[PDB]
């Protein structure tokens, strides 16, 4: 009754792996003594990688061995920690207390100026848009510009001295960016407007995201930039061709589900095997940007079909079918902020329809937002007792397939509906 | 094949609007409507774009493969190879068994190949650097002598084989009256398992110079990776035996 | 069948030597399991460099249930939080 397993001794210098088959049905206290001569005042034993040492009592088969699992070498757990005491009350107070990384240091004051001017950009930005947006004089044009330009100077100038406050300052240089180029020509607040950002950000984006020298703020330029760009075509289109009554979002959703039903390759399209992983992660920050990109489109549209009264029935269903969708092609994404992502696209677009009645004084639909919020949150919860309709495994094969019909027979099946509601077949 | 369905509504919404069959005006376009729902419904287009792609053919290192040969080869060492899918925490990708019967014999070969990205986490153990050929090379040899502990005599091979020269393409429908009965003068048989060794799935494909329920490929590149050499998933959709 | 004794996780002993060649000191542990038609099984070792690394996969583990929890509270507290708002904005005009 032998079974094959491999285990792990890495104490000495780096580690030494082999493998070998051992006969089940005993102590291990038996068998600790020849593995100890293979590989190689402390007691060792075996347990699995990710689990506690295993008893030298039990068998390699009451303690669930399978034929070819990957054991480690390590230690009987521990003794006691062997308590201290001190009995002056005063010194109990500083002897008890060093475990802590208090020492205030010259590192605690760079993360303190740092934080300190990101706050000065944000309130001084938004200090002259106030400035010229409620009131109207354009000094604020001026100072935006002023700062605007300022930090984009300073992210280029500490690429190579900080690595993490250059990513952190490019990030927040955007804020006054969009906001520089949105007061060319204003308007009421305008409509081309909408046109000049969407080039500002989509630019100051791309430069950066190359720009970039290693991981830690890849994701949130990429799904920016894809929001640029696509809100810029879709806003170019309606500034001088089409009036487009509603058909933005309809240009939108359409344009949103588009975008996370093809996900992956777009991902791809921004691409010694040493540097694999820096290359993996990458990669995958890539698809977790994109994806948002779909979800915060999909919205954005969507938030503004059903955002006014006198809608359409039709309009109705056009948002409702989109998020199922999306919610339901969720199973098909691995990691776990790619899945929340497209996951709560109903939760988001919940509270925009609130805002919406409230700020729109409808004070009826608002109630019933707040009830169709309820409905998504309930379900989250018996969603995380019980790791039972979570995990599809419990379920049936052709559920398992039913489901996929009924997924692409839904997010693709508004394209009909989405001739009626602009009425695109009706001329 | 969402995309085909959508347009297919698109189009037939378009054309049931067409109460006013007539003058040419509603009745054209609805002529245009109904034609193209046809050639849009899915195993003609796809022979369109194949040989595009095909004449246009007229002019890595994330995956390592193995392969092995022994000669007195039986379903008897199949559990033994369906194993070394996942133990040992390496996540073999698939595991291939193929045969060439040319005359009279059928000459061997078993095929292990391991991907990088989903065990780059073990890789990583081994050096800085990621030893990917040695790390598979060693448990090619673990399959070597655990197999010769069996009995039967293994052989590592590099200059493995060839069922294309280096030629019909036919994947079978699933189950065993047809791998006894595969005819001409040179045949090749290629068995492959993938698909979580705690309850494995499989595709297979056979090559030689209809015969009960095979099919051919129109549109080649699944016989360019037939070969156990290869480092290839076998394209084709996967069975639970 | 072919049954013959072995020191525990090594390839069985040599029918025709005895246990004093291959040096059998008294108080060993030996085994009564087959015969290898085949090979004595060198059991290759190779070397591992970082092995820390492999510990820190397999305490990250996947998905799990563990980040629907942080999913469950974090939807739940907005709910909450937008839940007064909305009633006493409904109120910071009439109510």
């Amino acid at each position: 009754p032998i079974v094959r397993v491999a285990v792990l001794a890495a104490g000495d210098d780096g580690g030494r792996l082999t493998e070998m088959a051992l006969p089940s049905e005993l102590p291990l206290r038996e068998i600790l003594p020849a593995v100890q001569r293979i590989v190689q005042p402390v007691r060792l034993s075996l347990a699995p990688i990710g689990g506690a040492p295993f008893s030298l009592d039990a068998t390699l088969d009451t303690v669930g061995v399978v034929d070819g699992d990957l054991l480690a070498l390590q230690a009987v757990p521990s003794g006691p920690p062997a308590p201290r005491i001190v009995e002056d009350i005063a010194d109990a107070a500083v002897i008890f207390s060093e475990a802590r990384r208090r020492q205030w240091g010259p590192t605690h004051i760079a993360r303190g100026a740092a934080l300190a001017l990101i706050g000065l950009i944000l309130v001084g930005t938004g200090l002259s848009v106030a400035h010229r947006v409620i009131t109207g004089d354009l000094l604020g044009q001026f100072i935006v510009s002023g700062i605007a330009l300022a930090t984009v100077i300073a992210a280029l100038a500490v690429r190579n001295r900080s690595a993490v406050l250059a990513t952190s300052l490019a990030v927040t240089a955007l804020v006054p960016v969009a906001a520089a180029f949105a007061l060319g020509v204003p308007g009421d607040f305008g409509a081309p407007n909408v046109l000049l950002a969407a080039a500002g950000v989509a630019a100051w984006s791309l430069i950066s995201m190359a720009g970039s020298p290693d991981d830690r703020g890849i994701a949130v330029f990429t799904a920016t930039a894809v929001t640029g760009v696509g809100v810029l075509l879709v806003a170019g289109a309606a500034s001088l061709w089409v009036i487009s009554s509603d058909v933005i979002g309809c240009a939108l959703v359409l344009l949103g589900l588009i975008v996370t039903v093809q996900a992956a390759q777009l991902s791809a399209m921004w691409a010694v095997l040493a540097d694999l992983p820096r290359r993996v992660r990458v990669s995958q920050a890539h698809q977790t940007g994109v994806i948002a990109a779909g979800v915060l489109l999909g919205v954005a549209g969507s938030v503004a079909l059903v955002s006014s009264a006198n809608a359409s029935p039709w309009a109705w269903y056009i948002v409702v079918a989109a998020a199922a969708g999306a919610a339901l092609r969720a199973r098909v994404w691995d990691s776990a902020a790619c899945k929340a992502w497209l996951l709560g696209h109903s939760y988001l677009l919940a509270v925009a329809l609130l805002v919406a009645f409230v700020i729109g004084d409808r004070y009826q639909a608002a109630l019933w937002a707040l009830a169709a919020l309820a409905v998504l949150v309930l379900v989250w919860i018996v969603a995380a007792l019980n790791p039972k309709i979570a995990s599809p495994d419990t379920y049936s094969l052709p559920m398992r397939r039913m489901v996929g019909f009924l997924a692409t027979g839904l997010d693709a099946s508004l394209i009909p509906v989405m001739a009626l509601l602009v009425g695109l077949f009706s001329l | 094949m969402t995309a085909r369905i959508a347009l297919a509504s698109l189009f037939v919404v378009a054309a049931v609007l067409a109460q006013p069959w007539q003058t040419t005006t509603q009745r054209w376009v609805l002529g245009v409507s109904i034609a193209a729902v046809i050639v849009l419904l899915m195993f003609l287009t796809t022979r369109i774009g194949r040989a595009l792609a095909m004449v246009r053919r007229n002019r890595d290192a994330h995956r390592a493969t193995v392969v092995l040969r022994v000669d007195p080869a039986a379903p008897a060492q199949l559990p033994v190879v369906v194993g070394y899918l996942d133990r040992y925490g390496i996540t073999c990708d698939k595991v291939r068994i193929t045969h060439r019967d040319a005359g009279g014999t059928r000459r061997s070969w078993i095929s292990l190949t391991v991907d990088a990205v989903d065990n780059l986490a073990a890789l990583q153990a081994r050096s800085a650097r990621i030893p990917l050929q040695d790390t598979t090379e060693v448990v090619g040899r673990r399959l070597a002598d655990h197999l010769r502990e069996q009995g039967w005599t293994v052989t590592v091979v590099e200059g493995v084989d060839t069922p294309l020269p280096v030629v019909a393409a036919y994947r079978v429908k699933v189950l065993d009256e047809v791998l006894a009965e595969i005819p001409a003068e040179e045949t090749w048989t290629a068995l492959e398992f993938t698909g979580s060794p705690a309850e494995p799935l499989l595709t297979v494909c056979a090559a030689v110079r209809p015969l009960a329920g095979l099919t051919p490929a129109r549109g080649r590149p699944a016989l360019a990776a037939l070969n156990p050499l290869s480092t290839e998933r076998l394209d084709g959709t996967a069975v639970p035996l």
